[PDB]
This record gives C-alpha cells, structure tokens and sequence, in this order.
C-alpha cells in the first residue's frame, strides 16, 4: 500500500459519491456476466442464464451490496487492510474455497464500474489510486490462505 | 471464439467511438503508463508526459489497428499478420502486458460511451480485447 | 504452434515417461499443492495429503490425458473437446491455474528425465503444455 | 521473507551444493530458448540462432554467472531481500528498462533448473521454498520500479 495522502484523499473524495448498494450489484453481476466462470460459486442464487437474468436477479444484488459492503469497510482502514479482512480471508479459504484470482477479476471490474458512472472524473491518477486499492484488497483476501 | 452477438457489439460500440479513437488510443495508454508503470519500460524513447504528441501519435496508431480489426472481425489473423510479425519479432513486448492496456482500453470506453458500456457490451469488448491480443502474440514462439 | 520439431521432442520425450505418467501425474499435482496453495481450493473434496490415493488416481487421469494428446497432437482440440467441455462448463477452473500445473509438470520430467530435458525439449514442453492449456480453456465464454 | 526455519534451511542446503557457474549459464541460457522474446536485451551477445547457439554463447554463460552470483548473495539477506536489491532494482529500471515480468520467467526457469540437476534431491517441499525464494527474488528487484 503505496497510497501517497494525495492517493488517498483521491479515493476517499470519490468515494464520497458512491452508491454502494449500486455499485456492488453492477460489480459482482457484471462479474458473472464478463467471467461466466465465477458463477460456480453461486448456483443457489437461481437464473445466470442471461446478463438480464444475473443482472437483476435479486440474490446477486444483495451479495453485491455485502461485498461492496465489506469493500468500504476496508477503505476506513487502508492502514490495516490484512488486520481488516482477516477473519473474511480465513472464511473465503476455510468455508467458501474462492480462488483468490476472483479478487482480482472483481477488482478490475469494479474500476470499469467506476469508470462507467463517474466518467470524466475517473481520471488517469485516480484510476491509477484504485488500481492499487484493489490490488491492496484482493492481496489482503488471499493472506490468510494455505 | 467471437459470436454473431459479440461481433453486432464490438461493431456498435466501436462504431460509437467514430472520430474520437485516436484521443482515446491516447488516453487508454496514459491511463495505462500511471497504473502500471512496469508498461513504461518498452517506451524508454519517448516523452511519456501529459500531452505528449509522442503518446497522441501512438495512441492513434493503436486505435487505427483496432478500428482495422473491427472492419475485418471475420479475418483478423490475416488483417492483423503484419503486426503479429513486429511484435513477435522486433518489440518483443511480454504477453503480460497486453492484458493491461486491454484493461485501460475498457477502462476508458467505459469512461466515455455510459450509455453503450452495458454488461453485454462490455463482455463483448473483453472477449475481443482478448482474441486481438492472441493474434499479437501467437507468433512469439 | 507446433511446429514438427516440437510435435517430435514431445512424443520422444512422454515417449520415456512410460509406465511412469500416472506416477508424474501424481507428483505434479502434490508439487502443485505445495508450491500453490491457492490451487488447493478446488479439491476440498479431496485427501490431499501426501500419498492420498485420490491424489494418485487424479494424478492418473491427468497423465492419461496428456497421452492421448500427445497421442493427436495434430487434432488436440477434437481430441479434447469432451475436457473442454468439463472444465468449461462443470469444474470452470479460472485459467491461471493451468500455467502453475504446467509449471510443476516440467519440474517433475526434469527431476525425472535429465538426459532428455535438454533445453531444447524443455521449449517444446513448455509449447505443448501452453496449447493444451489453451484448448482446456477455449470454451470459458 | 516468509520462510519457515525448515524452509531457510532446506533453500541454504542444497545452495551450498551448486555450481553457480554451471546453473547461472544454463538458467539464463534455457530462459533465451523458451520464452524466446527476452533475447531483445542480449543483441549485443551474437547469434542466439539456435538453443546450441545460445548454449553456447559465452556472453550468455558469463552474463548467467554474474546475475546467479547477486542471487546467490541475495539468499545471505533473506530476511530483507528489499535492502539487498534496492540499488540493483533502480538499475534495471532507470538504465535497462527489464520489464519485471523477466525475474518471474527467469525464477521459474531456475527452478526447473534446480530440478534438472538434483533430481531425487528436489521434493516438493523442497520446490516450495524454492518457489518462495524466487518469487521474493522477482518482488524485491522489482520494487523500485517507477
Ligand atoms: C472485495 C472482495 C470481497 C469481499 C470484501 C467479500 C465479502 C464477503 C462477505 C462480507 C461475505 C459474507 C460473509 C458470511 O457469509 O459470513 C461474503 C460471502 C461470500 N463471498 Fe465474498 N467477498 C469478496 C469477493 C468475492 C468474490 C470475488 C467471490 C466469488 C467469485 C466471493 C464469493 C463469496 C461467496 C460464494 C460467499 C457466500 C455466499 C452465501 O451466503 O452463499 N466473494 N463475501
Ligand atoms: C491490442 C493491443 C496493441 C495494439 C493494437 C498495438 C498496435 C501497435 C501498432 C499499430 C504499433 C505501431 C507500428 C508502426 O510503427 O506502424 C505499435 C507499436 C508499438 N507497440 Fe504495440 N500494440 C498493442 C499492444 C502493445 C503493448 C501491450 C505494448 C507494451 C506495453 C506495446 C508496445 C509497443 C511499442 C514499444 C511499439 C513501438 C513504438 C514506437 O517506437 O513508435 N504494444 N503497436
Ligand atoms: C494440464 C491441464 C489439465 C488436464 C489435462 C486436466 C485433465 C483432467 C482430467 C482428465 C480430469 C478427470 C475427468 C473425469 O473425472 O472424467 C480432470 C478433472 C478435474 N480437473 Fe482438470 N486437468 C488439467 C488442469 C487442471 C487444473 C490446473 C485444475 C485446477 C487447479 C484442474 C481441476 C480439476 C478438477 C477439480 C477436476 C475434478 C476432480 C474430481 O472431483 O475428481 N484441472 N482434469
Ligand atoms: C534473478 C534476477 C536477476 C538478477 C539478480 C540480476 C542481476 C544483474 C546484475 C548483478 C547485473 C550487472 C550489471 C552491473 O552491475 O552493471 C545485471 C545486468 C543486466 N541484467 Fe539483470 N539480473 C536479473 C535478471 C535479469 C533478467 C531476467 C534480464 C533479461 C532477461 C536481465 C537483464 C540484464 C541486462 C540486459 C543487464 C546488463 C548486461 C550488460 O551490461 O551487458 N536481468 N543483472
């Protein structure tokens, strides 16, 4: 986490405007949509079948909005994002058995999900701070893992 | 493999970006030298600045590839041969590193088409991204 | 693309693997397991400690595979499509694990075959194990 | 690094079995054949024409020697790789512009390398803590990079 106060008030000020209810529904379900192959952890979630179907299906969104909800959680604590996200990375490991890989895709997506409603605002530097929060959270996700 | 789907897509999305390909060619690299400064070492010639007319130059040339591979999407290996060689042969740039600008590529269309940029589309542009990548790279060995 | 050079190394050399494969096969895997602890979490279903005859008859299976590649070398996406499909489809694999299985698979002819890893048969393997990798996951989307 | 005294020893005693001259030329030369393209910074060392060519090439064996050497060194500071490749690291990047995607293909080589020459030897357990070393190899050098 090589945020500079100047990294860190950038992702701060942007976050400021997000809705992460939103945001984390466009996210994950664009995930199953770009990534099919990350739907094999969700088949009690129902119809995947479409990108309408994943889209509004209302299991995704609500996952969406946990994980997004987690995700800023983590950005109140940029500091101690392992310490932060200790006890998820042991479930991810443990219970849920996600390649970390998935942490990666899903951060990458998001950026484009910024992208897509910020526009403009979503500058070369600012893309450039989230590539290394994303980074810095996946990295955080995959630290309990063995 | 690109579907009939993929390709009405990349053709709709592509074809919304008309005239402005160039500046976004030029913008997606930009995009690209800040996140990944590791993509900075195949370009130790040129004026990586803000504004740079070295980038803009090249941002266009990157975008007219891409602009010749959506008018040619049933025959890409062969519209993009030449390409295929340079890279190969002379630039030898990493295949990590394609991954990347397709990334920014993404990343800035998305910036600019909010109405195009939906989860199809996006999809599409991915697969595509991808599969123009492939062609740049299978001649390295 | 193998080229005929490469299609003749890798036949010589699983050509010498023999009764041995499913014995690699084994190997690899428990080298994977160690080395890449991430790959570990697609076999919770799995023994994998060592020796684990789950281990062994996986071990098996992915040997036998590469035999029958080896085997249409020519023809391997017709020879595969069935394992295309599987991990497609059923297992989806995310894609950057094939390389890391690639990987301890060479480790381990090496550490098997010293006279015939030769750098030249090294290249070729790595080729081969690369398009193999390719077909398994040509139908991800 | 995150290695386990077992695994400090297990890296420590099989070095002290190497022939830094043999395994630095056949490391870097195997590098120049399998991923071909990395042979864009050695135009100046010949003809890299053929495997044999590149086997052969003293330049080639001589360059393997000196880069074998500082890793060999590098496994003397273990426990601050960073420190150890901070010079080397600002070199790669500001004056040979080494994209370093090169250190990981170079480790994974080494690595096969390693198991060539050792065969029995080289267990899974012992390529685990190899893999550890390389890849914080690969970091350190490329932690600098700007
Ligand atoms: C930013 C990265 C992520 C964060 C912060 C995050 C957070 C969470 C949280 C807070 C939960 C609920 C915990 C509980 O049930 O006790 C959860 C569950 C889950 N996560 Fe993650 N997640 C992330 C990435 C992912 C990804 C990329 C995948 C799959 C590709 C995934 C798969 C799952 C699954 C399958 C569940 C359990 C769902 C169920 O209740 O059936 N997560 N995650
Ligand atoms: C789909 C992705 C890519 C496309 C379409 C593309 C296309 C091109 C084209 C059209 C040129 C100019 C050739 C000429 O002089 O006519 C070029 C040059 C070049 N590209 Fe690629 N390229 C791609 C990916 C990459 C990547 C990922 C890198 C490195 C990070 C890269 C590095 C270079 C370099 C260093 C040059 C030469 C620039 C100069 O000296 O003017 N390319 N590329
Ligand atoms: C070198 C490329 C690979 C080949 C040739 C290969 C081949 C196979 C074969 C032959 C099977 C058994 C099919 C059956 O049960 O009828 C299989 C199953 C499976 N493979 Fe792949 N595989 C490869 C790569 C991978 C990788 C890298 C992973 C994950 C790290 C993986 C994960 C699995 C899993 C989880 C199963 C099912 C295991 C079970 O429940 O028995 N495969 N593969
Ligand atoms: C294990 C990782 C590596 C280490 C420890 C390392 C270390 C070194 C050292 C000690 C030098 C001597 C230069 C000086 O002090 O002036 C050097 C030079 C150099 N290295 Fe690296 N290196 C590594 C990986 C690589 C790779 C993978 C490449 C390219 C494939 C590379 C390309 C070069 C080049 C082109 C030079 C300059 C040689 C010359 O002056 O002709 N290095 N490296």
């Amino acid at each position: 986490m090589h945020l500079t106060p100047e990294e860190k008030s950038a992702v701060t000020a942007l976050w400021g405007k997000v809705n992460v209810d939103e945001v984390g529904g466009e996210a994950l379900g664009r995930l199953l949509v770009v990534a099919p192959w990350t739907q094999r952890f969700f088949e009690s979630f129902g119809d995947l079948s479409t990108p309408d179907a994943v889209m509004g299906n209302p299991k995704v969104k609500a996952h969406g909005k946990k994980v997004l909800g987690a995700f800023s959680d983590g950005l109140a604590h940029l500091d101690n994002l392992k310490g932060t996200f200790a006890t998820l990375s042991e479930l991810h490991c443990d219970k849920l058995h996600v390649d970390p890989e998935n942490f990666r895709l899903l951060g990458n997506v998001l950026v484009c999900v910024l992208a897509h409603h910020f526009g403009k605002e979503f500058t070369p530097p600012v893309q450039a701070a989230y590539q290394k929060v994303v980074a810095g959270v996946a990295n955080a996700l995959a630290h309990k893992y063995h | 493999v690109l579907s009939p789907a993929d390709k009405t897509n990349v053709k709709a999305a592509w074809g919304k970006v008309g005239a402005h390909a160039g500046e976004y060619g030029a913008e997606a690299l930009e995009r690209m030298f800040l996140s990944f400064p590791t993509t900075k070492t195949y370009f130790p010639h040129f004026d990586l600045s803000h504004g740079s007319a070295q980038v803009k130059g090249h941002g266009k040339k990157v975008a007219d590839a891409l602009t010749n591979a959506v008018a040619h999407v049933d025959d890409m290996p062969n519209a993009l041969s030449a390409l295929s060689d340079l890279h190969a042969h002379k630039l030898r740039v990493d295949p990590v590193n394609f991954k990347l600008l397709s990334h920014c590529l993404l990343v800035t269309l998305a910036a600019h088409l909010p109405a195009e940029f939906t989860p199809a589309v996006h999809a599409s542009l991915d697969k595509f991204l991808a599969s123009v990548s492939t062609v740049l790279t299978s001649k390295y060995r």
